[PDB]
């Protein structure tokens, strides 16, 4: 209903003059609402004014200029204690319209003047009293009404109440209306007429036609001596400023002479907030009574806009049950929490989910309205920015533009099911070189809105108007037709896209893309590991996720035959319960965030599954100058090792200071580091199973080989689906058991293997384990030089004859496991406290010391032992 | 002048004044570390005063080091330090904290390979 008022304020000069007057020089008379000084009410704008008579005359004459052309206004005037008299007669019709003949109106005027002459204050002397009869254009649904305006009289509110009370039970008017098709002539006069503010002549109500003045009578009353009231008709009533004359509070009438006897505010001056108010009604009632939903809705509203508080009460006010019972502080706390993740895109998603047809009609009306004010405001000439604005309003939830590192605008699209796409890209953001979807959309879907505005213009052309309006609409149609075909032009389309690149721009988007490590992109949607159990997202969401994997995700199904055979194969590869659980818990940390550096050296004899799993783990989760390959990945191992198993350089320690890295080899390593910090984050495991064509029944280290594992199952998608489910299951198990900390996992076998392998690889670790034994009773204090000499003797007598240097030994020991053991002496020297060193080929003294999960068939389930 | 999360920090006068309004200073570099007035009663403040004193109990050495590290906020004309430690001695924590609090724009990583055998120190503090 806003298009016609926009256009009437676009092609009716008088209306534009009124707008200029009211906005510029009537604006100084603004009054706060509810002020007693307010005399004029503007329903549309909602602004109150207090016009002095000097400007009130110009106000009224401007309205009369506006009214003569049929322009619609919705003004009101506030009549107070002392004003004119207003009678409302909502006549009810048995059949849908009374004639209201002039003679009948004379009879009615003579009867109401009897009741006014009766029972009243009236001034003494001779006076002129005018009556006017405004009649409804047509009775609707057999309900007619007409009004009687007496601006001349001026009496108190109680006096008017007395008059109208006396007219309510008047039998004369009722029997006059009995033949007028009036069902209940008694109940036709609204008592509230003396209190409710009256609408100015020519104004009306929303989707209501203004009353039309059928005729106006004039009466001459002489209180000195009443002999006969001369009721006649006012001649040339049309040549008069009817708005000025008929005003109840007016006192300067040429003919009429004075005979002296908030959520509402926010929705008003915010069109898009009003849009949100319109669309929020489509929500089913559960969204404001169920906390989870109401909290989310208010959390989205607060995040998008902090001034939507009154709307937040209004939606909370949909249920007085919970709103009055604790609603106020709950809403305030929610607002404070939100002000201290979800936006209107989710709200549109929910609205489309619940009320599809109403959603479609509301959005179509909104688009029509917007492109309509763009059409009217520029006489049918459309340019790039207007089309960009309409498109952004239309697709603000599907495309995002952000500036990448090259300083070039980049387009991103949210993929929805049903459209062509590469597999595994659903419900995620994909990068587009050109926004082909927009290019097609502007030509196809936008033309529907253009046709809507074309059919609207033809409609207004068909309706009866005066000549100037028709000439205007002809010119507007010509201009719009000229501008209509440009939306298919390639240059125009390119300009529109370039212009919309600024509206769609969402800052900080690219740096927030795939940042959260608790979300994974999978073939069937987006996987979530925020909380246990894991959830798969296949609906609308605001998570900025672009990267993904081709593996579809399914919940852990133990009965699944592929899951069953996978569990048995896993059991075959690592028969031991503790070792298998440690490997699977370690291998399940897909996590792309902060990961530890438990560098694992997985040894084996070949054809044991270590090499098979090494390639297999890559397939289930791939992408998540060699150093830069670990950026953003959550896992990744090396393989295909030669005999030349030495550490890569002095820089071999630099690669482990956010992905799990595991070393897999056909043999034990040549790495041979000499620091306790280095060796504490290193692990070793050697495979025991052998897969061969003819396994030995007496040997548990030999099992039937499956060559079909390596070339069909790995290419079979369901195998990777089951593997991924197993991995996420073990991940959830690890975090529910140990709070996600891998050091809390008990690995007696792996710990023993690592200890033994380090004893083989490091001569300092061997010396500590062989010659350094903790001994509280050992009162002997062993100093730096003494330790150097003892180690030199041990190396010479057991390893090989070599000339040692104390400088390197001192640092190597101070950076060893003995860092807490080599406490500072009173001379700042490094001494052995509470511990003992063996001399040449002695043994430990008494009391000294060198410095279970059993296999089950359901091993993958919970373990009683921490 | 230093660009911080909540505005522009000025070290011209004592006490430092936070520029959180319109100004004509040409400031473009910034770091995400917001500045707040020094509250000795703040739990995090006293927790760091405790940690710093634990790491270096020796008051002359602590005051000298923390005064030396307090020059990181100054990026004009400026001594080289060789501070040793076996490990888990708190030096790594404090050096990483300094790096993150000063930001990549003002602070840079230096590799020991360069000195053993240049433009990354451009305008750094």
């Amino acid at each position: 209903d806003t298009i016609q008022l926009t256009a009437q304020r676009k092609y009716l000069a008088e209306v534009q003059a009124l707008e200029t007057l009211l906005a510029r020089e009537l604006s100084v008379f603004l009054t706060e609402p509810g002020s007693k000084k307010t005399n004029i009410i503007n329903r549309i704008t909602g602004k109150t004014y207090a016009l002095p008579s000097t400007e009130l005359l110009r106000f009224y004459e401007h309205l009369e200029q506006c009214r003569k052309q049929g322009a619609l206004m919705y003004f009101l005037e506030r009549q107070g204690t002392y004003s004119g008299l207003m009678l409302d007669y909502d006549l009810k019709l048995n059949t849908n319209a009374p004639s209201l003949e002039s003679s009948v109106l004379s009879r009615l005027c003579h009867r109401i003047f009897v009741h006014i002459k009766n029972s009243s204050v009236l001034p003494e002397g001779s006076h002129k009293i005018h009556f006017f009869f405004t009649l409804k254009p047509e009775a609707v649904q057999g309900k007619y009404g007409f009004h009687v305006l007496i601006p001349g009289l001026k009496m108190a509110a109680s006096t008017k109440k007395s008059i109208i009370a006396s007219l309510q039970h008047d039998a004369t008017v009722q029997k006059i209306l009995h033949e007028q098709g009036v069902a209940n002539p008694e109940s036709c006069l609204d008592p509230h007429s003396a209190s409710v503010p009256s609408l100015l002549y020519g104004s009306s109500k929303l989707n209501h036609r203004p009353y039309q003045l059928k005729t106006g009578f004039e009466l001459v009353f002489d209180s000195s001596d009443p002999d006969y009231i001369p009721i006649h008709q006012i001649k040339n009533i049309e040549s008069y400023n009817l708005v000025s004359e008929l005003s109840l509070t007016n006192e300067q009438g040429s003919l009429v002479r004075p005979v002296y006897c908030s959520l509402s505010i926010l929705m008003l001056h915010d069109p898009e907030a009003r849009y949100l108010h319109k669309i929020l009604n489509l929500l089913p009632p559960e969204y404001y009574v169920e906390y989870p939903l109401w909290s989310n809705v208010v959390f989205a509203l607060a995040n998008t806009s902090a001034n939507y508080r009154p709307l937040a009460e209004w939606f909370s006010q949909k249920c007085p049950e919970k709103w009055n019972t604790g609603g106020k502080e709950k809403l305030e706390k929610l607002w404070n929490d939100a002000s201290r993740k979800i936006t209107k895109r989710s709200i549109m998603y929910w609205a489309h989910k619940h009320a599809p047809q109403q959603y479609k009609e509301i959005v179509e009306q909104g688009y029509f309205s917007i492109l309509a004010e763009y059409v009217y405001s520029y006489n049918g000439t459309l340019e790039h920015y207007m089309i960009a604005k309409v498109i952004y309003a239309m697709m603000g939830n599907k495309f995002v533009v952000d500036v990448d590192s090259n300083g070039k605008y980049v387009w991103f699209e949210f993929v929805l099911p049903g459209q062509p796409m590469n597999q595994g890209e659903i419900w995620k953001w994909r990068k587009e070189v050109n926004p082909d979807e927009l290019h097609i959309y502007i030509s196809e879907n936008f033309s529907r809105v253009m046709d809507r505005i074309t059919e609207h213009i033809k409609y207004h052309l068909s309706q009866p108007h005066e000549t100037n309006i028709l000439n205007y609409y002809k010119k507007l149609l010509k201009a719009f037709e000229r501008s209509k075909s440009k939306i298919f032009n390639d240059s125009f389309k390119k300009g529109v896209i370039r212009q919309a690149e600024f509206l769609f721009r969402q800052r900080s988007f690219i740096q927030t893309l795939d940042t959260n490590p608790y979300l994974l992109g999978v073939g069937n949607g987006v996987l979530s590991i925020e909380t246990i159990p894991a959830k798969l997202i296949n609906h609308f969401h605001e998570h900025p996720i672009h990267q993904y994997t081709h593996i579809c995700y399914e919940p852990f199904n133990p009965e699944n035959p592929w899951t069953k055979l996978l569990l048995n194969a896993l059991q075959d590869i690592i028969p031991e319960l503790d070792a298998r659980l440690w490997i699977m818990f370690y291998l399940s940390t897909i996590f792309r965030g902060l990961k530890e550096a438990l560098m694992l050296l997985w040894l084996g004899g070949g054809c044991n599954g270590k090499t098979f799993l090494m390639r297999l783990v890559a397939m289930v989760l791939g992408d998540h100058s060699a150093f830069m390959r670990l950026k953003g990945r959550g896992y990744g191992y090396f393989e295909e090792t030669n005999k030349s198993e030495i550490l890569n350089t002095s820089r071999l320690k630099e690669m482990v200071n956010t992905a799990t890295m595991v070393a897999a080899s056909n043999y034990n390593f040549i790495i041979d580091t000499t620091d306790h910090g280095t060796w504490r984050r290193l692990r070793h495991y050697r495979s025991k199973v052998k897969f061969c064509h003819n396994p030995d029944p007496n040997n548990s280290y030999e099992k039937k080989e499956d060559p079909r594992f390596i070339h069909e199952y790995i290419m079979d998608p369901n195998c990777q689906n089951a593997f991924f489910s197993i991995l996420v299951y073990f991940w959830e198990k690890l975090q529910k058991e140990y709070n996600g900390q891998i050091k809390k996992v008990f690995c007696p076998t792996i710990e023993s293997e690592t200890e033994a392998y380090r004893k083989s690889q490091d001569t300092l670790h061997r010396f500590i384990t062989e010659r350094v034994v903790e001994s509280p009773s050992a009162e002997t204090v062993y100093n730096l030089s003494e330790v150097v000499t003892a180690y030199a003797e041990w190396y010479n007598a057991n390893i090989n004859v070599k000339r040692h240097i104390a400088l390197e030994l001192s640092q190597e020991l101070e950076n060893s496991v003995l860092e807490k053991y080599l406490q500072w002496s009173p001379n700042k020297t490094r001494i052995l406290k509470g511990c003992r060193i063996l001399h040449k080929f002695e043994t430990l003294q008494p009391g000294e010391s060198y410095i279970i999960c059993e296999p089950k068939n359901k091993w993958w389930e919970w373990s009683p032992n921490p | 002048l230093l660009g911080v999360g909540n505005g522009v920090l000025s070290i011209e006068t004592i006490p430092a004044k936070l520029i959180n309004h319109f100004h004509e200073h040409p400031i473009h570099q910034y770091t995400h570390i917001c500045y707040e007035p020094f509250n000795p009663e703040n739990p995090w403040t006293k927790l760091l005063l405790n940690a710093l004193q634990d790491i270096i109990p020796e008051l002359d050495a602590r005051l000298w080091i923390m005064f030396y590290l307090s020059t990181a906020i100054f990026r004009g004309l400026k001594l080289m330090l060789l501070w040793l430690g076996g490990g888990c001695n708190g030096k790594t924590f404090l050096m990483r904290l300094v790096a993150m609090v000063l930001g990549d724009h003002y602070a840079s990583k230096l590799n020991i390979s360069l000195l053993t055998s240049f433009m990354r120190l451009k305008g750094r503090g």
